[PDB]
């Protein structure tokens, strides 16, 4: 966890997850384009083992 | 962050920095002063309601 590759492996792997049954949430606030704020609820991949292809 | 709404209050506003309060950062400044004769009116009709004005 002391390099930025940790923070993009990270990001790479909550997007690229497939159907990863396995997460957990994060939340944080999504600015629309509208111009209002909405919660926003991301789910990261949760501690364990997990198999992508 | 965009979407706030900030309130602050005061009691000696010459106390306050210029670059503190200024258009952009505070959008509106408003003195609240002490009783005028419409004021005590309206306090006197709520406290005592049935009364003659």
């Amino acid at each position: 966890a002391r390099d930025r590759s940790y923070a993009w492996l990270l990001s790479w792997l909550t997007r690229h997850s497939t159907r990863t049954q396995h997460l957990s949430v994060e939340t944080s606030y999504l600015q629309h384009e509208s111009g209002r704020i909405s919660t926003k609820f991301e789910f990261i991949p949760s501690p364990g083992n997990h198999f992508i292809w | 962050t965009e979407a706030r709404i900030v309130f602050m209050t005061t009691n000696y506003i010459d106390r306050l920095d210029p670059a503190l309060i200024r258009p952009g950062r505070v959008d509106l400044k408003e003195y609240v002063g002490y009783c005028s004769h419409w004021q005590l009116t309206q306090m006197f009709q709520r406290f005592y309601p049935g009364q003659a004005p």
